[PDB]
């Protein structure tokens, strides 16, 4: 019962397969669902959450596991989204004019982060690695960065005239800010609304599970321009109502949760 | 490392016959040794 | 050096003959035998060692015969063999350690191990009793000239190479025609690559041909010939010719049309098999081709189809492979295989004795590099320690 | 040092992993981005160009060695596109009104072409493999076509009345053109205007990067409708502004670097 | 491809490749607006290609290619086809401007180009030559020492430097090799590159229509060479010029070459 520690795990190739593990983590699991207030407006029905849970029922899960969690808006989910259940799913509108946010979204549920604090009036931060970003939260973050030189001066920029800096956000809930990495840059936000920290991707986040309902899969999860990859927990839908996603997710949770593995942390 | 343990000297790098290519590259560092004082002759 | 492996072989014969119970009917030419090679043997001082960390041993041979004067045999007979037979079995396992360590360019099969040329002299020639393993037979028939043959069962005749040959390249390596070979001991693994899938050649079809040019003529080899050669057939990132830069390798394998594998002599054809598979056989050959083709499929399913377009990215690579195992053969000279240890007995006395290098094998005797030159020199040498390790072994295995 | 043949090489698996040849290469090369105008504009710094070219030098591009080259429109940098560099990077926005301009865009410079000229006045051309193709640039193109039948007369077109051609393209700035090949066609050109040439397609310029920074995926480099292709130096971004962009360009070079392979020609 | 090759002298000599290379390439003839001029007709090209017809060459493989006047074609010369053919008229004063073509087109450059405001340039070997295209180049030059300084001129007074190139559409200017120049040049009209000259372009064939043999093609002034490509005509019309091109066609491309170094539409190479 070793914590905090890595060793070998043996094995062979003569053993056979255990009993399906389904069928009871149905029962000993939690299963939460993330809808947009768009579905309860098309739906206009205050008993739809149970007629839900009583059809899951049919599918295992048992009554009092399935939650569900409305959200106003993929911004408003963005903030702050805390996920603290055995299996989440969520359902994501599509919007061109909201791609880069609902896929920041995506590579900040969908990953794992390790997120240190960040005192941008007293030190001049650096990245080391292609996984250490800088992830803001808020209700408006106006963001805006000057890298230094070798002297601790700015390039392009005065570390005193404020405006010099280069906005990289205006007005954004949720930024993921990738910057050179290697040189120390000096922060301009707006830290009486937002809440910014220096965020290290860790391995993946596998409970949870994004499905995307309109347009092709366009989400950009990895920053480097060189990999566009699409996971097995990153479904896509064509949709005209919401009754019909809703079915068709109950119909499908088994492969969904198939799709989903439990946390490792 | 092509000896009996690593040794800065006989650490073949940058190739771009096998024991030919070895001896060219162990001999590249006797000019060093030349100018390191580890010789013996003219 | 006969009458080394005439001393072997009566000590053998000796140790196992001659036991307690047994009866004189079936030993007194053996006793007899013995006896001589006592009276031969009697009046000689011999030296052994002086290399490596082999010891300087000095031999003085003051024996005494056996007296022909029972029936069966006791135990006070047994035990007076076995105490003049283990001094001659340890001489002789020291003389062939301190024979295998010794070479020279210069008349290899003349002795070395001077105690060994002291025993190839005319006064000793009174030891011989039978010459019958199979390499101390070809050595007599060698000195006295006549077709020789060695019988070996999955002979290391190839050395070890794995290399490829790209007759169309490109700094990227995305379309790419070309072989691939792998020639490890008896077998040889060969396969053709195009990543066109034969697109732009003449009537869809792309030829391959490997030739391997063995250093020795080899008689009577039994050959298991197949198709797709197993280890060019799953994905892989080779380097690069320079050794450089890597690119990758996903195949996708078919079969080889109009196969034809010819085993020649001199240039001169001497067998062909075209679209043959399985078992073959080869009377003599020193050079092997195999030509095997890579043909377009005419008619494609759509889950084939879906991988042979006629663009450029070609993200699956279409294969055409051979496998070649050479099971026995027969060659006029001495060779490794899989069932005897000559070599391990040989290699494993220079490695325990601490031998320097000798002008003529290569360090440590790797088997790659002796093969690849397998100069008359080599050649001659390696017979010699090979024979005096067989009679070795035939007293400590 | 033998040129205009193809030679048998060799090689071998026992060679060595060499040391890296990026932060040589890096020196020895160079380096051209091409960013559209709206990028420029929304910056407003007179001083962006140094600004990047000291964050490359981290990265271990000399000063010396990276240009950037300003171009208006996606249109107005297919007339005429002259690449002449050692690692060319294009950035190219997303608009459903211009997938084809911006297709063929691709087509063109990621592709390697043998360009033969063309007489539309005297001769009657014809494609003789599925990789002959037909490209004509100029301010404005308007190509109209008449196939022929075995005894040069035209099917459903007249060789005098142009009128009844067919139209294939309609005030085009790039135009590539494949049609049946086999069949002795007839064209009608602005010459005056614009300028087409017959071409050749063959293995891709490893020289060039496409990335686009908006929409899904739509842009099919080969002509055939079965392939529809992604290739390794064909990227994929979102966003909201531009600094983040070059940001990402400058922290992800070496990704890029290592997805394009200088020219054989 | 640094490999070597190997071959043998039993080997007999194969078909010939000619009668193919016909109908697999293409020919380019680059002809004056004279010729148009006083022949007076419309389909003169048509009957070009009817006659290349029988001596192989099929429909779809002969072009024409105007150009008004020798400089106007040394402004930036786009050659792209496989076999190029010139005819180039004779005029003492365009003596040097034809023959720079000669040196520009017949031969393969390897280009770098030129920041003058910002740098001071050099030249190294007895190839690397500086070429500026434009509607007019005027150029000067003053050379300078080891400490940036004026050799007979000075650095600020533009009107001290040495003017090699007065009013040029094409010029070539070799200078001493070894030493640093600063260039006044006209940027707004012409652009100069720093070209360094690799083996011949086998691809052109240049036909002085005129007078005596005068281009010098290598700027040393001892070999003065005459090479393959390069033909002498003389001339009272252009129709008997083109039928004469036309019936001895096949020499004409035995004295050509396909290249080697690579597929491009410039008259030489670019890499920064
Ligand atoms: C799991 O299912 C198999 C197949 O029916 C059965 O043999 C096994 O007993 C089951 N295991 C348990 C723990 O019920
Ligand atoms: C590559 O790295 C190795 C290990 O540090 C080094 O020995 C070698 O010199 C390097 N290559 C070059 C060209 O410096
Ligand atoms: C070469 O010419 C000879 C004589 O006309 C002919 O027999 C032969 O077939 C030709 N070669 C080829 C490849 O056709
Ligand atoms: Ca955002
Ligand atoms: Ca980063
Ligand atoms: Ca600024
Ligand atoms: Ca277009
Ligand atoms: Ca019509
Ligand atoms: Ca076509
Ligand atoms: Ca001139
Ligand atoms: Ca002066
Ligand atoms: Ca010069």
């Amino acid at each position: 019962q070793n914590y905090g520690i890595n060793l070998p795990i043996t094995g062979s190739m003569d053993t056979a397969y255990a009993n399906s593990t389904q069928e009871e983590t149905f029962l000993t699991s939690t299963l939460c669902l993330y809808y947009p207030t768009e579905a309860a407006t098309e739906i206009n029905d205050n008993s739809w959450k149970d007629t839900l849970s009583q059809l899951f029922l049919t599918k295992g899960w048992p009554t009092g596991s399935v939650y569900f969690k409305e959200y106003t808006d993929i911004a408003s989910f963005s903030v702050d989204p805390q996920l603290y259940c055995d299996y989440n799913v969520v359902l994501m509108k599509y919007d061109a004019t909201l791609q880069l946010d609902m896929s920041e979204l995506a590579d900040l549920i969908l990953n794992e982060w390790l997120c240190n604090p960040m005192d941008i009036t007293l030190y001049y931060y650096q990245q080391t690695d292609e996984a250490n970003k800088w992830i803001s939260m808020g209700s408006s973050c106006t963001i805006k960065v000057c890298p230094l030189n070798t002297q601790t001066l700015g390039i392009g920029c005065l570390t005193t005239d404020t405006a010099t800096f280069e906005e990289v956000a205006t007005a954004e809930k949720l930024v993921i800010t990738d910057v050179v990495d290697g040189v120390n840059h000096k922060l301009d936000v707006t830290t009486a609304t937002c809440t910014i920290r220096n965020c290290k991707k860790l391995g993946p986040r596998e409970n949870v599970a994004v499905i995307q309902v309109g347009g092709s899969d366009v989400l950009d999860i990895t920053a480097d321009p060189t990999t566009a990859p699409q996971t097995e927990r990153m479904m896509r839908i064509n949709w005209k109502k919401w009754w019909q996603v809703f079915y068709t997710v109950v119909d499908y949770v088994n492969q969904i949760i198939q799709a989903m593995s439990k946390r490792s942390r | 490392s092509v000896g009996s343990s690593a040794s800065a000297w006989t650490d073949v790098s940058t190739q771009i016959s096998s024991i030919s290519t070895q001896t060219s590259t162990i001999s590249r560092r006797l000019r060093l040794k030349e100018m390191a004082t580890q010789t013996e002759g003219m | 050096m006969d009458v080394l492996y005439s001393l072997s072989k009566t000590l053998k014969d000796a140790r196992d003959k001659i036991v307690e119970g047994t009866l004189y009917s079936n030993v007194s030419d053996l006793i007899q035998q013995f006896n001589q090679m006592i009276i031969t043997m009697n009046g000689n001082e011999f030296q052994t060692g002086g290399i490596g960390n082999l010891p300087i041993r000095n031999w003085n041979f003051d024996f005494g015969l056996l007296g022909t004067t029972l029936l069966n045999l006791d135990a006070n007979y047994v035990e007076t063999a076995r105490n003049t037979i283990d001094y001659f079995v340890d001489f002789v396992d020291n003389v062939c350690m301190d024979e295998m360590v010794r070479e020279s360019q210069r008349n290899g099969i003349a002795p070395q191990s001077d105690s060994l040329r002291k025993l190839s002299g005319i006064k000793f020639k009174r030891i011989n009793f039978d010459n019958s393993s199979e390499y101390i037979e070809n050595w007599n028939l060698q000195n006295r000239r006549q077709r020789t043959g060695f019988t070996f069962h999955k002979p290391n005749i190839f050395p070890y190479s794995a290399s490829f040959t790209l007759n169309r390249s490109q700094p990227a390596h995305d379309n790419l025609m070309g072989t691939m070979w792998l020639n490890a001991g008896s077998e040889i693994q060969v396969a053709g690559f195009d990543y066109s899938c034969a697109i732009n050649a003449p009537a869809n079809i792309q030829q391959f041909e490997h030739i391997v040019q063995l250093r020795r003529v080899l008689t009577t080899a039994t050959i298991t010939l197949l198709p797709d050669a197993e280890r060019f057939s799953f994905p892989r990132v080779i380097n690069s010719a320079d050794g450089a830069t890597t690119w990758y390798f996903n195949p996708v394998i078919l079969r080889p049309n109009n196969v034809e594998v010819e085993f020649l002599l001199n240039g001169q054809i001497i067998n062909t098999y075209q679209a043959r598979f399985g078992t073959i056989i080869a009377r003599n050959f020193d050079t092997i081709r195999l030509s095997f083709q890579l043909m377009r499929p005419p008619n494609m399913t759509p889950a084939v189809a879906a991988l042979f377009p006629n663009a450029q990215p070609f993200e699956h690579h279409a294969t055409v492979g051979l496998t070649l195992r050479i099971e026995s053969a027969v060659c006029e000279s001495v060779l490794a295989d899989a069932s005897k240890t000559m070599l391990a007995n040989v290699t494993s006395v220079r490695q325990e004795y601490a031998i320097p290098v000798g002008p003529v094998f290569p360090p440590g005797m790797n088997w790659t590099d002796l093969i690849t030159n397998y100069s008359p020199s080599r050649e001659d040498n390696l017979q010699r320690v090979f024979t005096v390790a067989s009679i070795r072994s035939m007293l400590v295995k």
